[PDB]
């Protein structure tokens, strides 16, 4: 209930999956997108 | 760069020559260690000009 407010606690942020498997004790900074695809991203819903 | 951390040896001697590296033995005690949280993959010097 401490971190609990009835409007809601959306600052808290989670990378759903990475290209490769994080090693122990390692920090990642970087908010890079995947290029799952050829094509770039550009940030854009384009190709995966 | 190992378990998040940066050791440093040192070791000083004087020298009378000017070719290279002498023909002796030297141990390097540890004098440092401080902790760096990323993974290096490349690094460069610095010389005063």
């Amino acid at each position: 209930n401490l971190d609990s407010k009835v409007g809601g606690n959306y600052n808290y942020l989670y990378r759903l999956f990475r290209k490769s498997n994080l090693k122990p004790f390692e920090r990642d900074i970087s908010t890079e997108i995947y290029q799952a695809g050829s094509t770039p991203c550009n940030g854009v819903e384009g190709f995966n | 760069n190992i378990d998040g951390y940066f050791k440093i040896y040192s070791k000083h001697t004087p020298i009378n020559l000017v070719r290279d590296l002498p023909q002796g033995f030297s141990a390097l005690e540890p004098l440092v260690d401080l902790p760096i949280g990323i993974n290096i993959t490349r690094f460069q010097t610095l010389l005063a000009l």
